[PDB]
Parts: C-alpha cells; structure tokens; sequence
C-alpha cells in the first residue's frame, strides 16, 4: 500500500475564534539513550600472530601498525567511561529521600531504589535491566562506574529533583513541598499556580497512573530498549566478525598459523605467514575503523543524554519535544544497560472547547488588552483568561492594560471594564 | 578485582575520589604509598524535606567558572606523492 | 594437531567418529586422544594485559 | 592541566604525524626502506618487487592517517559547533539552560581567544546563606484563597511574609501582590492570615 502519513485533521480557523483548554492530563513518555559501549581490547599481536615469534618478527617490519591500533581502541575505551561520567555524575552531592515518602499524594515508589534489593535498583530500572572471543585476544574491560555506582547517582538525582527540584542542579539543594515545586512547574508552563493546588489531587492521580502505564509498557514492549539492544548487537557483530576472520586464509595454504610452521622452513613459511598477515593486519584495521565511527555516535548520543540531565532533570525546559512532547515539567532519569531511560512528566492540554475572542477590549473610548490572558465570549458575556487553561474572569482594570484610543485595534469588540 | 589482580597497592576501606581509575568502582592513589579503594561518589546529603517547609537563600555570591572548547585543528597537508616515492 | 595450552577432561558429548571439536571461532577447542580415545578440552593458557 | 583539552589536540595530531613519518623507515618486507638504495642496487624488473612492497606499506600508513584525521576532525567540527553555539548563547545572549553556560544561574558570559580553541569565562549567581522558613501554598482571608503573583509565603515563626523564590525578602502580604482563585476548603495546607488592603 501506500503509507498513510497521519490522519487529516482541519483546524476550525476564523479571525475571532479561539480554542481553550477546560481540561488537561499528566502524560508521562519515555525517552532511551545510549551512553556507553562495550570497552573491547584487542591485543593486536595476539591476534595476528598468537603467540608465533616467526609471525611476530614479521610482523614488526610493519612498522608501528599495532600500536596505532592498539592506542585506538584505548582511547575509545577511555572514552565510554568519559561518556558515563559526563551523563550520570552531574551531582557533587548523595542526595536521600526521607523516610517518610509523603510529597502530597505523589507516588515516586516506581522510581526510586527498592531498599528491599540486594541490587538497590527501582522497580523500573530492574526492568530495564532485566530486559537488556578472550581466546583469539580479544578481552572486555569492567566500566569505572558499576551499575550499583550508576543506579547511586540515578538515586540521588532522584532524590534531589523531588525534595529540592532544580535547586540542588544551581547551587545549595534547597527544600521545597513537593506540590509547591509542581505548583512553579505549571507557573513555568504558562498555567497559574491555584490550578496545581486547586486539581492537585487530580493531578497527583493522573501522574501516579501514568508512572504505572511505563512499568507496563516497557515490560509488554521487548522492542521497546532496542536503541540500547542495537548498541550491543552491533558491538557483539563486529567481535563475531573479526574472531571469523582468522579462519581466513587469504590466499595462504593454511588460516592456521601452526600448520604452517609445522610443514614449511622460514623461506617458504614466511611467505604464506606474511599472507596472513596482511588479511589479518587489515581485518584488525576494519574493525578498529568501524568502533571508531560507532564510538562517535555514542559519544554524540552521551553529550545529547548529558544535555537531557542537567535540562529536564535538573531544571524545567522551555525546548519544544527536547524533555518530551507536551508542555515540561520534569524529568526523571532511571539506570539502564550502557545507556540511561528518562522519564518525561509533560502537561498535554484536553478537552478544549471554542470560545469567541477578541484582540481588545473598548471602554470609556478607550482600547484595553489583557495583560497575561485572552479575552474571550462563552456566547453572553467577555471574560479574560488564562490561555493554556480555561478560568474565565472578570474583566477588570487589574488585569487589563490601556493603549490608545478604539479606533486602532482591527477587531475590537465593546464592552465593559470594570473598576473595584 | 574484578579489573584482574593488582600488586603493590594497599586496598583499604576508606572511600576517597578517584585518582587513578583501575576498574569495577575501584580507583588507585599515593597517599606514603600506593593505595586502593572504592571510589566515592560524592559526600551524602539528606534535604530537610517536609510538606511545609522551604529554604530560602539569605544572600548569593558571584561565580566565575572557565569552560575550554576545541575550535580548530592543525591544518596539515600531505603530499601523497612526495611522502610515498619522494 | 598441535597448540599450546591446558588440558582437562571433556564432558562434551563426542559421537564415535569425531576426532576433535571447535568453538564458534572455528578453531580447535577439543580433542581426542589417539591413543586412550579420551576426551580433551583445550583452553589458553592463563594470559591478559599488564 | 586547565587546558589540557586544547593540548590533547595538539599531541594527538603531532603524535599522528610523527607515526605517519617513522613508517618511512619500515621495509614491508622490502629489502630497504630506502627508495634509493633499492634503485642503486637493483634493475627495475627487481626494483619495482620491493618498491611495489614499499608503495602498499606507504600507502596503507598514508589511508590510516588520513582516516584517523577524518574521524579527528568531525569531533573538532562538533566541539567548534558547540563553541559557536555558547557564542551566539551565554555571551551574546543570557540562557535559560542549565549547566550550558557554567554551573549555577546564568548572568553572561565573555569569551576569550586561546590556541586553536576559546575559553569562555562564564558568569553566574549562585544562591548562598540559605535559612529555614515555613511555608504555605495560600493564604486564607475572608474566605478566599490568595496565591502568590511572583514569590511564595513564607513564616518566620510568628509572621507571614510573601518573598521572591531566590531571594529572602519579606515582604508584606497585600492584595497587590497576591491573587484570588476559590475559597479556603479546597486548597491543601491552606493557613490562616491576614491579607492587607492599601
Ligand atoms: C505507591 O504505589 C505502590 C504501587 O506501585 C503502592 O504499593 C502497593 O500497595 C498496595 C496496598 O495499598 C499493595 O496491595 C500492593 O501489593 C503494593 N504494590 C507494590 C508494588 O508494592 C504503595 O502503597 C503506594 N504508596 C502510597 C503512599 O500510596
Ligand atoms: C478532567 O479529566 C479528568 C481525567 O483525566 C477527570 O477525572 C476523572 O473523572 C471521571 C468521572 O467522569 C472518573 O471516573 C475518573 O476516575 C477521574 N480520573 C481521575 C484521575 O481522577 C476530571 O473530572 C476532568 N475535569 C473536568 C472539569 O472535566
Ligand atoms: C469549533 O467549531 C467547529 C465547527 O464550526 C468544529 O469543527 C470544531 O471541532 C469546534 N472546536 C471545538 C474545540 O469545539
Ligand atoms: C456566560 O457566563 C455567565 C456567567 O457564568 C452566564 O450567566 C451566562 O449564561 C453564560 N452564557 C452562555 C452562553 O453560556
Ligand atoms: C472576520 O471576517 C469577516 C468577514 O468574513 C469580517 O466581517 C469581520 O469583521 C472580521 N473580523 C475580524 C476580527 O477581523
Ligand atoms: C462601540 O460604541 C461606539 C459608540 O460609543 C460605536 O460607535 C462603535 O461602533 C461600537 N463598536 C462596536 C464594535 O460595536
Ligand atoms: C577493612 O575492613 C575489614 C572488615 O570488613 C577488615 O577485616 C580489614 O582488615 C580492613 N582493612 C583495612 C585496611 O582497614
Ligand atoms: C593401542 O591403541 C588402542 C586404541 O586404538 C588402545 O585401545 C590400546 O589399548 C592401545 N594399546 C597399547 C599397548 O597402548
Ligand atoms: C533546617 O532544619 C534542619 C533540621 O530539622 C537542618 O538539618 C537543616 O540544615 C536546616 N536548613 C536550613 C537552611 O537551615
Ligand atoms: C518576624 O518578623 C517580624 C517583623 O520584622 C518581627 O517583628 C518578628 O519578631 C519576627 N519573628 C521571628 C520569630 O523572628
Ligand atoms: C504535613 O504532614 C502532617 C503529618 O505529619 C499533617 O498533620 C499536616 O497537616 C501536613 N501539612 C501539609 C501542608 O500537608
Ligand atoms: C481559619 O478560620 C476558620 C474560621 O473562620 C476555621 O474554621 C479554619 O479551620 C481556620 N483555618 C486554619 C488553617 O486555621
């Protein structure tokens, strides 16, 4: 067939009609990143040569070859533990809930360590984790960082975010009631103050069910870290790949190096090792090439996974789809296989409804706008109100501000300012 | 370790930050003598959380931090020919 | 067949004609003795980075 | 150290070339590694066996430098990206990113020239001399609920306050400087206090 691209969908568009928000719900979405890749090793030497002295001499009149190689991946090892570091260890302090965990009706238990764990992980970070050669010289090296050490700095940016918000991310971590943190939140999103305070039982609802929706979405999704499968499948290839070669014979009598020092004297043997040197030597440099490419690509997605912790996490973003689609209010970061999981609280407007508008008010001859919200007709009467959620005031001198005379503004509509 | 096996350092008990990174949480430092430990993450920090209380900054202070960025390379130019037959 | 490194027993079950077995590398990683028809298991010697 | 970031591209690309020229010394199998001494010694139906041999080791080392600089110069490309990114944000403009312009809120930024890089210098206000307070998300006054416009109310044991957020400055609590939205049974934590009236 041919792909639908969505849906069609035609705004209801005119010169005086807006549609407002009554309603809004708490979405919570997913957002995986790669951070890290396997620290392979490969002992060059070893792995052209084995342990041959009569391939190792030879072998040496490729000048510094291996060294290159050699250093390559090293520093791309280096690398993988410069890219945990630079995402997770983004706090100086430990920071810790308290025992109490009441943050007024917010359900964080999904997200935070289960102390009854020998691993300390979160109830979705065990998920996540539960979801996702040495012969030849090819060896792996242990991170820095341990996933007990990564889930510890999960925790205390956790523990941080909800007990001091993004305060902790600036300076001093400095307390605050949760719901007075998400009350800022919704002031950060263009919505007032007394809609957390006055919906937040609704609100603390609508969050803790969503928090649930990603504990069941990712265990009935097993594609759904493939971004992180994809890391380590690539990876394991690639080994799967270079071990392979060495059954090569490029042109030799043997892929084995001991059958050929078993049968030939060094005049003979030398030319069929230097063979094996060459397709083996250019194996090594392929593979060395490719983990180079990839490792920038990790790298790329650990700088971008860094940017989404100190925005998002530690602090609230006012970038379109960068925390999430929807309006951001916060993040949280989970542990995950080589790669770090955020999960993205993002405020989804719902349930709008259309409503009559008008660029200004004229009164006393005179042209009054809103000075935060938009003034709208339920059919009767002209209201001002906020423009992310409907709250349908009274229009007044104290939330109006005058400009100019009646006869400028296209549009204008008459009605009556009032005056406490 | 889990890293292999390390000779010459002394492993002890006390956490510090990490000096030299040996692997799988452990780090090395000469402290005197070469030394082992699991390397800490930071000191911890309990917030005095509660559902109605806040901490307000009384004064404020100016900070000055440097941050070193990379823009160019050395603009080398080999020429092919040259460097293989001269 | 020749190599360097250490020989233990095998619990790899050997059908009566296979005279040696390889790994997924597809390199030797198990023989059969010539002589008393035991079989071997065939691992490096212990080696890594310094 | 403090600009080891700048000096690690320089010994990466100084350590490149001076590999790129110690393999004019290898043979590859050649009898020399000198080009001249093999066309002194032998005729071209020999000479050109052990030159062929020195072209492909020096070709092969040449394609491995220029790789390595390919892949070399995209992170460069990136950082310089990035660079010019907190050129145009952080000093020709104030960010609203956290950790993009320094550590703590951004005020500005000046930029300073260095060898093959730049250094920025960023200036930020960091909240110092924090001090505990009571607090509640709305004041109750003659049956309504007031919130704050700007900061958050705030009791230093005997008295409510309305104070900016990063900034202790009590002030007092009065119609201009709060807002009303619904009565005092809905809010939770709602306290008791007098709302003044100018
Ligand atoms: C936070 O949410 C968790 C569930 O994710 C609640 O734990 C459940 O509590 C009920 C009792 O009300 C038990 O029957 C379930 O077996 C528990 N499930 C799990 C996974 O523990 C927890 O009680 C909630 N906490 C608060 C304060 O509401
Ligand atoms: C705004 O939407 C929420 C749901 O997102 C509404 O709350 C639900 O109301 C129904 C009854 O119609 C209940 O069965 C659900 O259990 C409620 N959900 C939650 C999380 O409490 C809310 O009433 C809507 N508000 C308005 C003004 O329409
Ligand atoms: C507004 O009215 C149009 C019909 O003219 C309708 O298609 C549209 O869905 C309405 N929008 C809302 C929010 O009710
Ligand atoms: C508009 O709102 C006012 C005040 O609530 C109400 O009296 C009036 O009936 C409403 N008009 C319409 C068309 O809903
Ligand atoms: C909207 O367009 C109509 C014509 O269809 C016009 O009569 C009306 O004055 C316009 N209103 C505004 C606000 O532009
Ligand atoms: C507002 O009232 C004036 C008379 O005072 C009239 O001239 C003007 O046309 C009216 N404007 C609208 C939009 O009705
Ligand atoms: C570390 O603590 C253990 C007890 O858990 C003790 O046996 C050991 O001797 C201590 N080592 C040092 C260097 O203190
Ligand atoms: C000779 O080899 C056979 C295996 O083919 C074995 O059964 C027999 O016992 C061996 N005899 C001696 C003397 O080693
Ligand atoms: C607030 O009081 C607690 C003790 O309950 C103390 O640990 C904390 O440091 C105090 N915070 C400030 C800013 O004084
Ligand atoms: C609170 O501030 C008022 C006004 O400065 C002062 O009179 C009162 O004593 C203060 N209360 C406490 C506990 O500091
Ligand atoms: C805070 O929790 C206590 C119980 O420890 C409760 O009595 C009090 O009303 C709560 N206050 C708020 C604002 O939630
Ligand atoms: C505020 O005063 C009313 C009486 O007018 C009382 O019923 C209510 O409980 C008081 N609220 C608080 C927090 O003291």
């Amino acid at each position: 067939y041919t792909m639908s691209l969505g849906a069609e969908n035609s705004v209801a568009y005119s010169n005086n009609s807006i549609a407002i928000p009554t309603n809004f719900t708490i979405s919570v979405t997913t957002e995986i990143l790669p951070v890290s890749m396997t620290k392979t090793s490969v002992d060059c030497t070893m792995y052209i040569c084995g342990d041959s002295t009569e391939c190792s001499n030879l072998l040496l009149q490729y000048g510094s070859f291996c060294t290159q190689l050699n250093r390559a991946l090293t520093g791309i090892a280096v690398e993988q533990d410069k890219n945990t570091q630079e995402v997770f260890a983004q706090v100086k302090q430990i920071y810790k809930t308290p025992p109490i965990k009441d943050f007024g009706g917010f359900n964080f238990s999904q997200i935070l360590p289960d102390p009854s764990k020998p691993s300390k992980r979160s109830p979705i970070e065990d998920l996540l984790f539960n979801k996702v050669q040495k012969f030849n010289g090819l060896t792996v090296l242990p991170p820095l960082l341990t996933d007990e050490m990564i889930a510890q700095y999960t925790s205390a940016l956790l523990a941080g975010t909800i007990t001091s918000g993004w305060t902790f991310g600036a300076g001093p971590a400095l307390q605050i009631p949760f719901p007075m943190q998400m009350a800022y939140r919704f002031n950060g999103i263009g919505v007032t103050q007394n809609v957390l305070y006055e919906n937040q039982k609704l609100i603390a609802n609508q969050f803790n069910s969503a928090i649930g929706k990603i504990q069941d979405s990712l265990s009935s999704t097993p594609s759904a870290l493939g971004k992180l499968q994809d890391v380590v499948n690539q990876n394991a290839q690639a080994l799967n790949t270079l071990v392979k070669q060495l059954s090569s014979n490029f042109g030799a009598i043997s892929s084995v190096l001991n059958d050929i020092l078993s049968r030939l004297d060094p005049p003979e043997a030398e030319v069929q090792i230097d063979r094996l040197i060459t397709g083996r030597l250019q194996s090594l440099q392929t593979y060395v090439t490719q983990q180079l490419i990839r490792a920038a690509e990790i790298r790329a997605s650990a700088n971008l996974a860094a940017t989404k912790m100190s925005e998002c996490v530690l602090g609230q973003s006012k970038r379109v789809d960068f925390c999430g689609k929807g309006y951001h209010l916060m993040s949280f970061p989970q542990s995950a296989p080589h790669g770090v999981v955020f999960l993205h609280v993002t405020y989804v407007p719902a349930q709008e409804k259309n409503f009559t508008t008008a660029p200004a008010i004229c009164h006393d001859g005179k042209a009054h706008f809103p000075r935060e919200g938009v003034f709208v007709s339920n059919g009767t009467h002209w209201f001002v109100t906020q423009r992310n959620f409907y709250e349908p005031q009274i229009i007044t001198t104290d939330n109006t501000f005058v400009s100019g005379n009646c006869d400028v503004v296209i549009g204008i509509v008459n009605n009556t300012v009032y005056d406490p | 370790t889990r890293a292999g096996c390390l000779i010459g350092a002394e492993h002890v008990n006390n956490s510090y930050e990490c000096d030299i990174p040996i692997g799988a949480g452990i780090c090395a430092s000469y402290q005197q003598s070469i030394i082992a430990y699991t390397m800490s993450l930071g000191a911890e920090n309990s917030v005095a959380y509660s559902n109605n209380s806040i901490a307000i900054p009384t004064n404020f202070t100016i900070s000055v931090t440097t941050e070193i960025l990379p823009v160019s390379m050395t603009k080398t130019s080999v020429d092919c020919t040259m460097y293989i037959c001269g | 067949l020749t190599g360097t490194g250490v020989l233990t027993e095998s619990n790899k079950k050997f059908l009566p004609f296979q005279q040696f077995g390889r790994d997924i590398a597809d390199t030797t990683d198990a023989v059969r003795d010539p002589q008393t028809l035991e079989i071997l298991d065939i691992t490096p010697c212990s080696f890594g980075g310094v």
